[PDB]
């Protein structure tokens, strides 16, 4: 966990320690994205011929990326890659889909279209109510992020008497409170007294906190913040496309075991099989590239990790 | 029925295709000056990455307009 | 009923989705440019800030005559 | 039917949009002139600063023109 | 109701959009020459300053062609 | 009436835009060749600002038939 | 029937999917371009170019959303 | 019946209009070249001017055939 | 309904039209470069086939778009 | 009825692209030879006749726009 | 209604040509990369022939799926 | 009546106008080399001629096809 | 109706114009290479020349594709 951190500057002293978060919140990110479970238990046979590999303790090379690597990295490694198959199997229970679908066959899954005595919390088809409700949670994991990214840097600013930093902090979360106030109210249902007087008053922090730090830049930036803050949309994508492509592959490996099961279906099988583990290898390197690269800009722009 | 259902659909595609059009064109100057400084440099890897990643608000501002279309359908 | 929504929605993303473009073929060189200079300076960071900050002003355009067009909607 | 609003929108935004594009093709290299300028000079800034915020009457007129069509709307 | 006027709206919107096109396409390369001109001396300021300024008469004749069209509808 | 009317606004709207797009991507590299030739010499005045107006045929060619087709209805 | 709605939120979904395809390809290529030669004439930057190489994907990788929700609304 | 006329009015100006972008660019890259020679020369004009006046056939082409059937309009 | 199953057609040629021209650009600029690097060096072989291998993914997604959608016919 | 309007803007766009054609051609054929001219000035005349090949192009536009108008 | 028919072969057009333009847009600086390498090497004949017939996969997935809806026709 | 000519009109028009588009943007580039080749030495003068000479077998197949499309009606 | 058939034509012959686009743009830079090649080595022609006969099979594949759904036709 802190290697990543440690790959990037180095913190100044008397300022705020941000490992831990990461621990935190990285695998989540992974689980939210991938939730296959026999992936997972594939990623799981890995971390085993890793742990093979530092029992015994020579240690890794390869000629073709001039790698050069030493077990106690790899046991950080094999940790990590423990977490990330923890979660990944803890949020693919609820994502249940894994290699495509399984809901043809199993009849215990229990879906509105296919019956069964074990319900499945989320469905894939259903994308009217479904969507609506990752998409909201989404976009709250992102504003309670960038709440606490903005708060730590106000607690900063109050701590080293950097107070016009934290006058530029409170800015931003009243431009903040301000600009999700009015797009909610926009987008949401009437009788917004109580809204507009929080869009009022976030206004007008905005306002004092700018004549605070008087010398006239951060107006634009705030748009620039708000952006960050709906960058957090991209984690539903990369898992629906993952859970999609898994989807028509089970539906290729369907249509062939529905034609010609009788002797069909081994071909169809162990093509969907191959085609399964080589896509996944190649889409997953980018997926697990992604989350890793949100964390990294977004939390540490903000809080004030570019001084050295 | 109503075809304007295709007309909207038509609409959001062409926005946000050519958004991300655009987003690229705008990360592919990025990008190559970028790389060519971190792999002398190595130093200033965050700030390069902090340079790259910045023009993603147009693509994300465009994913969400054309889903408030979607759901005004 | 009257199909003109789903036009009136196609001009909104074409004005929102070309002005992408329009920013992006500007942040590519701006960013290019900026970037080069800091790979040595570090002191002008701020300058590069502004200088790829200000073209953003056209998404703002675009949104606003998007968001014109949703309240005639 | 009412067609005739999506034309009028259509237009507008399709105005609005190309003009974003001309002031940005315009924006990048004088960016990129400008900061280059301003890199080796320090002193520059003003001229650099005032002929990079010159060609922003295109879009200038896009608005207007479209402000004008509206109110015939 | 008549399609006709929306036709006249496109028809105006395209022309000064693409007229802005030309202009900013001109002054992509005007600006940079003059901005490396008077980075190189200073004197020149007023000649670099008309030379960019007087491609104008492009969204001139814009503006004219759809104050007539305005004005036919 | 008719639809063809606007069907004509189009039309010499498609024209005019064109012919701006064409004299605009003529003075960018003309103007810039002319300031730098300039900013050398500063007495090859006359033969830089006539090259740069030549390209003015195209244009006014363009709002002769403009005219003259919009005349015709 | 108005069944042509089909057709046309298909062919809408497809400039989607084409115009993000087109513009992570180019993306693509200038990184590439660029890193390729850093890449053989060090052999020891590999990771930052194959990591900029992968930046550019998730643009046509939200880029298919559009088009899979709305053959989820067909 | 009609409804051709707008129809004959749009190919004429869409002919015309690529008529006068292909001679802009023409134009465009002979410019440079004969301003530098020119430039260098400051006696030798009027071969460049000869040569670089050639290109106007283009558009001479696009009038006549606009002009022989706008008049069989 | 034949005329949806032509309209969807034309939807998944045109996807995967933009999709093999995207990935053509990608993979003039790569492997123009890569054979550089071949032939200066003889032992980085595998690393240009893998650069020049990995953009195909966006011809694979049109495809597999394309065909989804021949699913749905 | 409309067939009429029809090719007409069909013989207007492919003479517009075959100018487009031509236009590029010529640019980038005479940037050379104007370049090229300042020590060609004895090879002047075989850089014209190097210059003015692609008016055929335009040429054969016309022959096409001519023979769809006497179509009519 | 031969329309379905009409559009799936227009169809069919976009696809092949739009992949087509896409290999001819990979095959240039292909291309002109081999040739270079081997107007000193002639030894790199075999690299720089895959090279090139690499890129033709795309041409040869849009003539499959064009085949396809053909016989789908 | 007649509906069909128009459209396949169009159609061979637009096939031709590439045809020159792409033989035009091929000539360029050939006949550049050429008379850079020639500026120096006047014995390549055979080669540089069949060098320019040969890509027109592409506007040739495009007036084939046009005849027959004529001959068609 | 004729219009099926009208529809396929301009469908073939949209095909068929940008194959050759396709091919004209290959074709400038890799004869190009070839003719920078023969010219300054004098003993490259076969190579030359076989590697710009190399593209021309995008052309061949646009025309068997338009003499087979002609004989659908």
């Amino acid at each position: 966990f802190e290697l990543l951190v440690s790959f990037l500057n180095t913190p100044k002293y008397g300022t705020f320690d941000p490992t831990p978060v990461v621990p935190v919140f990285f695998p989540f990110w992974f689980g939210m994205i991938v939730g296959d479970i026999g992936y997972a238990l594939l990623f799981y046979l890995v971390g085993r011929w890793l742990s093979g590999y530092v029992k015994r303790n020579e240690p890794l090379v390869i000629d073709l990326f001039a790698l050069k690597l030493k077990p106690q990295v790899i046991g950080k490694l094999v940790h990590i890659l423990n977490w990330m198959v923890f979660w990944t199997v803890v949020w693919g229970v609820i994502y249940g889909e894994f290699f495509g679908t399984f809901l043809e066959h199993l009849g215990v899954f229990g879906t509105p279209e296919h019956p069964g005595l074990i319900p499945i919390l989320i469905h894939r088809i259903d994308t009217a109510k479904t969507a609506n409700l990752l998409i909201l949670l989404s976009v709250a994991f992102g504003v309670v992020l960038v709440f606490f990214g903005l708060a730590l840097r106000a607690y900063l600013g109050l701590k080293h008497r950097h107070m016009a930093h934290f006058w530029e902090g409170v800015g931003y979360l009243g431009g903040l409170v301000g600009v999700l106030a009015l797009a909610a109210s926009y987008l949401g249902n009437l009788q917004a007294g109580w809204l507009q007087g929080l869009m009022y008053l976030g206004f007008g922090v905005f306002l004092l906190a700018v004549l605070m730090s008087r010398i006239w830049l951060m107006i634009p930036e705030i748009f620039t913040q708000a952006g960050h803050i709906l960058s957090h949309i991209r984690i539903y994508a990369v898992g629906a496309a993952g859970g999609i492509l898994a989807g028509l592959l089970t539906d290729v490996g369907f249509a062939l075991a529905e034609r010609l099961g009788l002797l069909g279906v081994l071909l169809g099988l162990l093509v969907a099989g191959v085609l399964h583990l080589l896509i996944l290898l190649l889409t997953t390197l980018g997926h697990m590239l992604q989350p890793i690269r949100l964390l990294w800009v977004e939390f540490f722009t903000k809080f004030g990790f570019y001084e050295e | 029925g109503g075809l304007d259902r295709g007309l909207i659909a038509v609409g959001m595609g062409l926005a946000v295709g050519l958004a991300a059009l655009g987003t690229g064109v705008a990360q592919a100057r990025i990008g190559a000056a970028g790389v060519g400084a971190i792999a002398e440099d190595r130093s200033n890897f965050g700030t390069a990455l902090i340079f790259l990643l910045l023009p993603e608000t147009l693509v994300i501002f465009g994913l969400l307009i054309a889903f408030i279309l979607n759901g005004r359908l």
